[PDB]
RNA sequence: GAACGCCCCGCCGGCGGAUGCCUCGGCCCGGGCGGCGACGAAGAGCGCGGCGGAGCGCGAGACGCGGUGCGGACCCGCCCGCCCCGAGAAGCACCGACCCUCGAACGCAGCGCGCCCGGCGCCGCCGCCUCGGCGCCC
RNA sequence: GGCCCCGGGGGCGAAGGCGGCGCGCAGGCCCCGCCGGACCGGCCUCUGGUGCAGAUCUCGGCAGCAGUAGCGCUACUCCGCGCCCCGGAGGACUGAGGGGGAGACGGGUUCCGCGGCGCCUGCAUCUGGCCGCGGGUGACUCGGGCCUAAGCGGCGGGUGAAG
RNA sequence: CGGCCCGAGGCGGCGGGGGCGACGGGCGGAACUUAAGCAUAUCAGUACGCCCCGGAGGAGAAACCAACCGGGAUUCCCCGUAGCGGCGAGCGACGCGGGAGGAGCCCGCCCCGAAGGCGCGCUGUGGGCGCCGCGAGGGGGCCCGAGGGCCCCGCCCGAGAGGGUGCAAGCCCCGUACGGCGGGCGAGUAGCGCUGCUUGAGCGUGCAGCGCGAAGGGAGGCGCGGCCCUUCCAAGGCUAAAUACGCCCCGGGACCGAUAGCGGACCAAGUAGCGCGAGCGAACGGUGAAAAGGACGCCCGGCCGCUCAAAAGACCUGAACCCGGCCGGCGCCGGCCCGCCGGCCCCGUCUCGAAACACGGACCGAGGAGCCACGCGCCGCGGCGAGCCCGAGGGCCCCGCGGCGGAGCGAGCGCGAGACGCCCCGGGCCCGCCGCGCCCCUGCGGGCGUGC
């Protein structure tokens, strides 16, 4: 709403914040970003390392989908079973009725290892796993596996 | 324009009644890495599909089928989907107080994920000790044979 | 506007200011010359709607309907229920085509001097408005709210009343002015059928009472 | 209210339209009521006024009665005998103050062919509605 | 001193066209529609009313003519004319005609001239009439 | 967009204008008298092309200056009721490369007769190229139409993305 | 002398040509501007010039995209970075995914040879929404120039949208709501070499000139040569729909209200007027309810007075600056009733510094300058919270994908976080990148450590 605007609390004084030494002229620097190794280096330096130069391989058309790559992390594979079974689940720590959980069905493709599970054998089935994520779920009395 | 899209489908379909405003068109696998294992809608079925139910294509697009033979099936899988979403439709349909049939006829749902149970003991035998080492020896399977042979050079040369 | 002359400035040293002038020496194309272009021209591309979100709209629909079952914030809001059984007011009609039946009706219960306080008040608007299609101005009544009977009929050319099928309730009719407590007469399948229309929105809770 | 999206409901266009009317729309704006007695006999409300009536005039400062002499169709006005302007001289001529056709009350009407047929025309359309209703 | 000038203690006059109220007009958005021409278009010139300058309209049948329907008392001045169970002023819609010079502009030119007694421009397609060639043959 | 307790103020006088009290530190607000003759608001929420002493600002009106600066071509006078118009008598001028008599180009009715002074005729007017109302340019022999000059068009075609 | 071939003049029927301030297709094609200079770059494949259609046009049924547990002609909508670049300033596609709409076919070649559209053709025909009409319901009393005003009592309502009428009208009049009529697969080609333009296309995105010129071929976002795989069939043609838009008609608006809004609200605006011409281009809205537009008389234009509620008399209201007549008196602030005493340089501006002999400003009125769109940062408040979300679209209400957040680091192959803590700050430890002891299985691979 221009009727609370700070420009409207300056009707009579002569020039609207832009001072009478200035004054307020049309581009005192130039347009845009130009001047970056000049007369605006002092600016470059202090806030945008990095901005000049090259770096590394280039790759003429990347296929978005190939480079796509989702994850997950052990201490939320539990939250995929739904919490009217969870209950039964860490209640009989079966080796031969323990839960299988199928990754890729939720929309991941490798697991990592941060966290930790609770106390209870579980199957989890995944495109890769990362060394410690193996080693957590195997001193659970779990089993990894791979699938299509 | 929202308006004039509506009155220009309630006129199409007076003017057909009572064939639905859509064609039958079948279930195809959404492609890429990333979104397969869910299921669109397709153009139009095959011949090989076509082949199944007992339809030619001039006959199939008669009674409301889409049909494009352009597309060729991948696999096994993709012929018993669509045969079966042929052999439904065929139930389900009339040929001359009618009704008229709103929207995409069979929609397509793809089902929510569900958990399942095994034993502990029956998948050990699937896996190796060290699946990480697994991984990661198939990983790098063809670089390391490239060092291999780089190596096995600088000795036929030093004699 | 104002950019189809041909106009170009003297320069100085002809004893005139440097604005452009039209073959003759007439003042033009600036917003300070008679004729001339505004300083900044209004434009249709000004962003005209605003958005909200699902969740702040229907929160907006119940606290205003809150209101409505006060009879200290309905008369505070401005109506007329000095003589009225209860203020939320249920009444059974059924079937209404006749205007004079329903006339009978808002007697038969106590909403009488709410019409008539806007029948009373139509009027010529005090300014410009009233050479742009805004002519006349009239108080705001009860609001009917129904569900599966012919009222519409019978009650629409009353003066200050308004009409809402009990499943798409609006807020702009809720709470005139942005004031929030409008008198409603429901209809007996309208106010019977409000938590099946609620248990319609799909994961959708209402929000938690407070003291 | 309107629900008829052809019919303009704009201040402009309306008076746009009460100028600017062709010849048979501003006959029949100037139409007045008939009187008690020639409701009952003609079952009819209103008429097009007409020069050969008698018509009784209220609600202005010219009330009276008299024969209409003349029809100002661009002022939408009407001139009454008797009724004039209050005259400046004892012998100069009478000159009409002209009456607003709405401020009158037809008494008597001009009858001919077509205006016997026009009467029993409309009395069957309104017979036609109220068959209907 | 008076007068001139200046202020206003007030009462009246000029000159000018602000302010207020009013609006058959603009502007913005949306919906329709998408309909010219050698059968002479768009545009231009000249002329046409009882008293007739401008603009609208019309074309030597000229401020209009006819036909089918509708309508039913007027026709801005001065006159004319109409008036009635049909006799018919204003008005309205569709349809049939008239349609001077220039203009793609078509006998040549642009206001002046012809060839021939119908008439008389350029390009292209399909046919047809009459014909040419030391092209290929007889 | 709302409210203004029987539904806000108005020809028993709205908005605006001119004077005069009061209230507020102030921006400003309120009342009264006269004028005017049809519309106008206080409080809450919303919106913006939202407040002038200046820009050699723009458009319009207009003061002092001021009854001021200013009004080549030798020249008019008497009488006729008499004007610088008309008549008579006198005195002068242009001075045959004319302030004379006629054409070409350009202008377009300025031509003529009768009437007239509102505008114009930088003074006046009864004058008039001004205003109103009627009129007006006749060809075998004069010119144009024809011929060609310097030129300019046209021409199966040629060229260029086209024009 | 006839035929066929290649031409010429004439005649008949039919067609073409010009026109438009948009949208659409094909060509030619700038400079200002930005880079704080300026050549490449940008502006812009824009202005403008030429040609050509239609009611739409163009495009179009893969010599396509991909790398998948794959899609499947064209167009349009929502959604988002590869890359190009004095690697500067700047510039910039697309697939997958969600929707609107959905439609498919032909000729050449080959077979048959006049079976054909038969004066032709064997140098190959033929077949395979707008038009009509009805339309309800108010009186009496005060008052006024005039009742649509005030007081008191009623009626209609599927109609209280609105316009007119002598002053605010549901009921004074036209309308408004309720309804009837019509209804076997293409050669000077593809490709290649050299050169010019064009593109995000980078040892070539697309086009073109010239030289050369294939047989199975084309494509897979980095060149060359070899081997595979995956996927298509160019050098010929037709095609609805979803999409875009001025003039003109129709409806609507938190828009302007006569110096505004179109240049143009005014019986005669692209007019009057100006320029050899191309072209330039104004100003001017309002009497009253009714023209009732001004009686009778007296002097020789004036007076008196008539119409009207009123002259409102050439016209609504009628401010300021400036001026004429009558009456009173001889700059701002302060004290006193009042002409004395005391104080007081010309404002705005640039400037170390203005009363300045620094500039602008005779006077008065009306107009007259930080608004809007998009992107980036931070702050505040509302809703929901490991989640969140009125895309587009489909049925102020209902349903509705991306996306962003959730894990980082590394040029990349890729690997991948728990150990403490009200909060804040620091310490310690864990993950990636660079280095390095030691032990081992599936091995330039795993485990366990150390250091910036
Ligand atoms: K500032
Ligand atoms: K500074
Ligand atoms: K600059
Ligand atoms: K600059
Ligand atoms: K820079
Ligand atoms: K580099
Ligand atoms: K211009
Ligand atoms: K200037
Ligand atoms: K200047
Ligand atoms: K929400
Ligand atoms: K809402
Ligand atoms: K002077
Ligand atoms: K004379
Ligand atoms: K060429
Ligand atoms: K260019
Ligand atoms: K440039
Ligand atoms: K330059
Ligand atoms: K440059
Ligand atoms: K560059
Ligand atoms: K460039
Ligand atoms: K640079
Ligand atoms: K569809
Ligand atoms: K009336
Ligand atoms: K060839
Ligand atoms: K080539
Ligand atoms: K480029
Ligand atoms: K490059
Ligand atoms: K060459
Ligand atoms: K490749
Ligand atoms: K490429
Ligand atoms: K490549
Ligand atoms: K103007
Ligand atoms: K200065
Ligand atoms: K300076
Ligand atoms: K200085
Ligand atoms: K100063
Ligand atoms: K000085
Ligand atoms: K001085
Ligand atoms: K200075
Ligand atoms: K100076
Ligand atoms: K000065
Ligand atoms: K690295
Ligand atoms: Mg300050
Ligand atoms: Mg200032
Ligand atoms: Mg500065
Ligand atoms: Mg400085
Ligand atoms: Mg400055
Ligand atoms: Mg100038
Ligand atoms: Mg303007
Ligand atoms: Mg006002
Ligand atoms: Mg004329
Ligand atoms: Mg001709
Ligand atoms: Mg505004
Ligand atoms: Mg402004
Ligand atoms: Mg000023
Ligand atoms: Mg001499
Ligand atoms: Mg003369
Ligand atoms: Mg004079
Ligand atoms: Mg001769
Ligand atoms: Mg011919
Ligand atoms: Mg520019
Ligand atoms: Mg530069
Ligand atoms: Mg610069
Ligand atoms: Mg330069
Ligand atoms: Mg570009
Ligand atoms: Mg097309
Ligand atoms: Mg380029
Ligand atoms: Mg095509
Ligand atoms: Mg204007
Ligand atoms: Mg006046
Ligand atoms: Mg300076
Ligand atoms: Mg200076
Ligand atoms: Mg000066
Ligand atoms: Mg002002």
């Amino acid at each position: 709403p221009t009727r609370i605007r700070k420009s409207r609390k300056r009707r009579g004084h002569r020039q609207m914040g832009y001072g009478r030494v200035g004054g307020h002229r049309k581009h005192p620097s130039g347009r845009g970003k130009a001047g970056g190794l000049q007369h605006k280096r002092t600016s470059f330096d202090k806030y945008h390392p990095g901005y000049f130069g090259k770096l590394g391989m280039r790759n003429y058309h990347v296929r978005r989908n190939i480079e796509y790559n989702p994850t997950i992390n052990i201490d939320k594979i539990w939250s995929l079973i739904p919490e009217e079974q969870r209950d039964g689940f860490l209640q009989r720590k079966s080796t031969t009725e323990a839960p299988v959980v199928d990754v890729t069905r939720f929309g991941f493709f490798k697991v990592l290892g941060r966290g930790s599970l609770p106390q209870c054998p579980i199957i989890i089935k995944a495109r890769y796993f990362s060394s410690d994520a193996e080693k957590k779920l195997r001193e659970v009395g779990g089993v990894p596996l791979l699938v299509p | 324009r929202k308006i004039r899209r509506r009155q220009t489908r309630l006129q199409k379909a007076k003017a057909i009644f009572p064939c639905p405003l859509q064609k039958l068109r079948p279930s195809v696998t959404r492609c890429s890495q990333k979104f397969n294992l869910t299921q669109r809608i397709g153009r139009g079925f095959t011949l090989r599909e076509l082949q199944g139910v007992g339809l030619s294509a001039g006959k199939a697009r008669q009674i409301g089928i889409a049909v494009d033979p352009r597309r060729k099936n991948k696999s096994e899988e993709s012929v018993a989907r669509n045969v079966a979403r042929l052999k439904e439709y065929l139930s389900k349909v009339t040929i001359f107080q009618a009704i008229q049939h709103q929207g995409v006829v069979m929609p397509v749902v793809n089902p929510k994920p569900v958990i399942t149970t095994g034993s502990i003991a029956e998948a050990k035998k699937e896996v190796p000790e060290n699946l990480f080492m697994y991984l990661r020896n198939a990983r790098t399977a063809r670089n390391r044979a490239r060092l291999a042979k780089r190596d096995a050079e600088r000795e036929a040369a030093a004699k | 506007a104002g950019v189809q002359c041909t106009a170009h400035s003297w320069g100085p040293g002809r004893a005139v200011a440097r604005l452009p002038r039209k073959h003759g020496g007439i003042g033009a194309y600036a917003n300070f010359a008679r004729g001339g272009h505004m300083a900044h021209p209004t434009t249709v591309i000004r962003r005209w709607c605003r958005k909200v979100n699902l969740n702040q709209r229907r929160y907006a629909v119940a606290s205003a309907l809150a209101a409505s079952a006060n009879a200290a914030l309905v008369e505070a809001r401005g109506h007329r229920i000095a003589d009225v059984p209860s203020i939320p007011l249920v009444v059974d009609t059924d079937n209404v085509t006749k205007t004079k039946d329903a006339l009978a009706i808002i007697k038969a219960v106590g909403v009488l001097r709410d019409v008539e306080r806007c029948k009373d008040s139509r009027h010529i608007r005090a300014g410009r408005g009233k050479m742009r299609n805004r002519r006349y101005i009239t108080r705001k009544g009860p609001l009917v709210i129904y569900n599966t009977e012919d009222v519409a009929r019978g009650f629409r050319n009353l003066p200050g009343v308004d009409l809402c099928h009990v499943s798409s309730i609006r807020l702009l009719e809720l709470a005139p002015g942005s004031h929030p407590g409008r008198l409603i007469l429901w209809t007996k399948s309208a106010f019977a059928s409000l938590d099946d229309v609620y248990a319609a929105k799909q994961n959708y809770t209402l929000p938690r009472s407070c003291i | 209210m309107k629900l008829n999206s052809a019919v303009t409901a704009s201040r402009r266009k309306c008076r746009k339209a009460y100028f600017t009317a062709n010849a048979e729309t501003r006959a029949k704006m100037m139409s007045s009521r008939l009187s008690k007695e020639l409701r009952a006999e003609h079952k009819i409300k209103t008429m097009p006024i007409r020069r050969g009536d008698i018509v009784e005039i209220f609600t202005g400062g010219h009330k009276g009665t008299g024969k209409v002499v003349e029809v100002r169709r661009r002022d939408y006005k009407i001139c009454v005998e008797g009724i004039n302007q209050k005259a400046r001289n004892p012998e100069a001529k009478p000159v009409p103050y002209p009456i607003h056709p709405s401020n009158c009350i037809i008494k008597e009407l001009y009858m001919n062919g077509s205006r016997y047929r026009a009467i029993k025309r409309r009395q069957e359309r309104n017979a036609e509605r109220l068959a209907r209703i």
